[PDB]
């Protein structure tokens, strides 16, 4: 199970439709068993499961409908009907599938994170990312000065522009910021419902666990 | 403690018992000695998630916008440079040449190269110097 | 009254054949009586509605769905997707049915069978039964 929590640390994110809302999951499946963190965006939920309580809690959700426990993992694997409750602090998250033709039901039994996965699997990551980025930002900024040195050579000697919509202005990052914020910040920065997240920062979320 | 706490932002230190963390202040208010402790609880899950989750989340996504919008910058650099050397009939110095920029592999280079230091939590130290003009803007947001 | 022959294979006899023969009052839903042979032995037994009710409930199914599965399994009504398999101690006479699916064999449902004291007669009105029915709707046919 050590390397369940070790596969987790450096799975990336999905999204997840409820009915009721959305959620984030990220999850490691072997047939050794799963690990899974799950959030709203609000709260943080932790599960992991050896394959003796996948036989056990399967064979209460889905009484006579036998299998390996390897094989319900396997299936999980695939990844249906999501719903969930917070009864207390577990959010019980309830999943209805198809699998060989069946209707089937697994429950995740997700209590609130240890402040400690979500520094491991949120916060560190999520501010190494910030930090990388920036440094993307700072890259980029570096080429656009350096594509400025370059253009300016033309401007000081001959070199005119033919097609006159090519135009760029001289890159200067204080107003590149200033513009950024007023005009794309409101948008840019939103949570709304993690889609976001999950669908332009997981290889940089895998990176950053990874280092 | 406002005064002594922003140029900072006198000796302290940092005592924990069970969850709850005591910093201790020792300084000076008027020429006598002031002490104080803060006694502070682990922090909810609410203010973890607005004070650092969503917050970070939110910068990590504005700075993915900021990545795009300085890559196709670069872009329109590159269709400029090239209208001088193309067709604008006309070259440079040579010392200054860039290469044309793709953003796949600007990040695999960052990736292999730049990466392992650039995550760096670090004391967290980097964070506060770096990011928080972000982070207010982002927090206001 | 309805009856239904069906041929399966148990996971205990690969290269035998064995009937199942299902014998109940127009829906399977109202319960059934059973019987095993292999061609060799012949045994029994029966099943209810609150049983069939409460195994549906089991499985979270709607009624009716789940009835599908049993006339699927027990009545040959297999579509193209459905495999199913057959298991049983004739010491014991527990049985247990099944859907094989997942690279697994679900289990779809357990019977006390009893080991059947006139093997050969219930045999001897198996078939001829079959004999006849075979001979009705060829008639049918012929005409069409």
């Amino acid at each position: 199970m050590e390397e369940l929590e070790q596969g987790l640390l450096m799975q990336p994110w999905a999204w997840l439709q409820l009915a009721e809302n959305s959620l984030l999951a990220k999850v490691f499946i072997t047939k050794q068993g799963y690990a899974l963190l799950v959030s709203d965006l609000q709260q943080v939920w932790h599960e992991q499961v050896d394959t003796s309580v996948v036989s056990q809690r399967a064979k209460e959700l889905n009484k006579r409908l036998t299998a390996p426990p390897a094989a319900f993992l396997c299936h999980l694997d695939n990844l249906a009907t999501f719903s969930c409750d917070c009864v207390a602090d577990a959010l019980i998250l309830r999943v209805r599938s198809e699998l060989s033709g069946l209707p089937f039901y697994w429950n995740f039994h997700c209590m609130l994170a240890s402040p400690s996965l979500v520094s491991q699997h949120l916060i560190r990551p999520l501010m190494g990312m910030s930090l990388a980025l920036q440094c993307q930002v700072r890259e980029l900024a570096t080429l656009l000065h350096m594509k400025d040195l370059e253009i300016q050579d033309y401007q000081e000697s001959g070199a005119t522009l033919i097609r006159d919509r090519l135009k760029t202005e001289p890159f200067e990052e204080n107003s590149f910021l200033e513009q950024f914020m007023i005009e794309k910040l409101p948008e840019a920065c939103s949570i709304g419902d993690g889609k976001p997240f999950v669908m332009n920062l997981q290889d940089l979320y895998m990176a950053v666990t990874t280092q | 403690l406002d005064n002594l706490l922003r140029p900072l932002l006198a000796t302290f230190s940092c005592d924990c018992v069970a969850d709850a963390l005591i910093l201790r202040v020792r300084s000076e208010l008027s020429g006598l000695p002031f002490y104080w402790n803060f006694h502070c609880m682990l922090a909810s899950p609410s203010l973890v998630s607005q004070h650092l989750i969503r917050p970070l989340m939110g910068m990590s996504l504005a700075l993915q916008c900021q990545v795009r919008e300085l890559a196709t910058l670069l872009h329109m650099k590159d269709l400029e440079i090239q209208d001088y050397q193309e067709s604008g009939a006309t070259l440079i110095r040579d010392r200054l040449k860039t290469e044309p920029f793709e953003e796949n592999s600007f990040l695999e280079q960052f990736m292999i190269e730049k990466l392992p230091e650039a995550c760096s939590i670090g004391d967290g130290k980097p964070f506060v110097m770096n990011l928080q003009d972000l982070y207010m803007a982002v927090t206001t947001q | 009254m309805e009856r239904k022959i069906s041929r399966i294979h148990l996971v205990s006899e690969p290269s035998i054949t064995h009937f199942l023969q299902v014998s109940w009052e127009k829906t399977l839903e109202s319960g059934f009586v059973i019987t095993l042979t292999d061609g060799h032995s012949a045994w029994t037994g029966t099943v209810s509605e609150s049983e069939i009710s409460q195994e549906a409930d089991d499985m979270a199914m709607e009624k009716g769905k789940y009835v599908g599965e049993l006339r699927k399994a027990l009545l040959s009504g297999a579509g193209p997707a459905d495999v199913y398999t057959f298991n049983f101690s004739k010491e014991s006479c527990y049985f247990f049915f099944e859907k094989n699916l997942k690279d697994v064999s679900f289990r779809l449902g357990s019977f006390n069978l009893e080991k059947v004291e006139n093997p050969a007669e219930v045999i001897r009105e198996l078939i001829c039964y079959c004999l006849d029915t075979i001979a009705e709707n060829q008639a049918k046919n012929e005409h069409l």
